[PDB]
């Protein structure tokens, strides 16, 4: 399946998600720092065989954890700035997001 | 007499500008003139305190690297103008002043709204310039007293604040001369003159005083001379949940608290009499519950109490 | 088999410090070595310090 550019991550904190809008892209003029996150992004991970286990899992604390996976993209350790500009090239026929 | 020195004091003030000014001392004896002048430059040079701009605020602007329509400045030269904004607080360590403005022109400091305890010594220091009629802008300054220069990146917010490095010395340059005093009845005694070049924020005699003190303050000590462990180590042995024979063994080996307890091997327990094999993994069990183990080496135990 | 890409710019002011270059249009290069402060200069008649 297709990765998903979203600030939906299960994994993480509220506070981690703080700094992105509604489509997982951090504001302009944010301040970070290294690890903090610039796009959430998720990459497909179901599989078609669902044991008694995964079946509790998802049932208490969701779907969504049991599907995809983090695959963010974070500051490197070291570095820090301002956040000026932001850039995003869709492929033709796939619809634009808010910030585009 | 020798043991009899002639004590200085402070003449004349010269005011010959708002920010330009002499300071005269006398009489001074020989050699004190250029002791006296070089601490008082090193002290008014170091420690003068001031107000300054630490933080602003702007309606439209999310950061420094960016522009305004309207304006003709960036949002970093307007910074940089209000990091050169001289204002005098009369009676507490911080302020807000508020700055609105519309119009085509310049946008200079004597249309900040006025306050109480605020006074604006240059008021005709250029800020922004709009260059258009349908303009306008708005800002919050934040201003605060303190002494040498404290840079932003040294000392979450919101986006949108932005902040100005500080420069609190009132001070822009000291030079001082010693000349001959016609006092009336000798001819070996001096003269201070001190130039002093400011922001007119300050009083010149004022600063001498502080300085004085200051010096005054540092020579005292001169002149009367002469010459953590973890807390869950620190808790009792019965914390733990051991049955009543470890408990027994423990006490028999006067054992009172972790830390004790994490320092013995286990050989040392194997050896002990009444101590068998099951005791020392129930032992070892509830340890592990608390993430410890036994073999720890520490220093400097019991920890002085 | 790339949907998107986002990218973004980061802006950060570097200052000086010991360590750092410095050259004249002579051949004449050098290293800093100590900031001094502004009462340990060597000043003029005047007290303006270089």
């Amino acid at each position: 399946g297709p990765e998903e550019i979203t600030a939906d991550i299960p994994n993480v904190g509220e506070a981690a998600l703080s700094k992105l809008d509604e489509s997982g892209i951090v504001y302009i003029g944010a301040e970070v720092t290294g690890g903090d996150i610039l796009v959430g992004k998720v990459t497909p991970k179901g599989e078609t065989q669902l044991t008694p286990e995964e079946k509790l899992l998802r049932a208490i604390f969701g779907e969504k954890a049991s599907d995809v996976k983090d695959s963010s993209l974070r500051v490197p350790n070291g570095v820090s700035g301002t956040v000026i500009d932001v850039q995003v090239f869709t492929r033709d026929g796939v619809e634009k997001d808010k910030r585009a | 007499s020798v043991t009899e020195f002639l004590k200085p004091r402070l003449v004349d003030i010269e005011q010959v500008s708002s920010t330009h000014a002499k300071v005269t001392l006398e009489p001074l004896e020989r050699g004190f003139g250029h002791t006296l002048g070089n601490a008082l430059r090193r002290i008014l040079l170091s420690s003068m305190p001031g107000c300054a701009v630490t933080e602003v605020e702007i309606d439209g602007v999310l950061h420094e690297y960016s522009t305004k329509e309207g304006v003709q400045e960036d949002i970093l030269e307007i910074l940089l103008n209000l990091k050169g904004l001289a204002v005098r607080v009369q009676g507490k360590d911080e302020v807000i002043l508020t700055l609105n403005k519309s119009g085509i022109g310049p946008v200079t400091a004597a249309d900040i709204t006025h306050d109480g305890d605020v006074e604006i010594v240059k008021p005709q220091h250029v800020i922004c310039h709009l260059t258009d009629e349908n303009a306008s802008i708005s800002m919050r300054i934040k201003v605060q007293r303190g002494r040498g220069y404290v840079p932003a990146s040294t000392r979450e917010r919101p986006i949108g604040r932005l902040l100005v490095d500080a420069c609190y010395s009132p001070v822009e340059r000291i030079a001082y001369n010693v000349e001959a005093a016609r006092v009336e009845q000798r001819t070996d005694l001096d003269k201070l003159v001190i130039e002093m070049e400011t922001n007119g924020t300050i009083d010149p005699e004022e600063a001498i005083r502080r300085a004085a003190t200051i010096l005054a303050e540092q020579l005292e000590a001169f002149v009367d001379l002469r010459d953590e462990f973890d807390p869950i180590l620190l808790r009792p042995v019965d914390d733990l949940e051991l049955t009543v024979r470890s408990a027994n063994c423990l006490k028999a080996e006067a054992i009172h608290y972790i830390g004790d307890l994490v320092q013995r091997t286990e050989v040392e327990l194997l050896k002990t009499p009444n101590l068998g094999k099951k005791s020392l993994t129930e032992i070892k069990d509830v340890l592990a519950s608390r993430g410890l183990s036994l073999g720890m080496r520490l220093e400097n135990w019991p920890p002085a109490s | 088999g790339v949907l998107k890409i986002v990218k973004v710019y980061l802006a950060v002011k570097r200052r000086i410090q010991p360590g750092d270059k410095m050259a004249g249009r002579h051949g004449n290069k050098g290293v800093i070595s100590k900031i001094n402060p502004i009462e340990d200069m060597p000043y003029d008649e005047n007290g303006t310090p270089v």
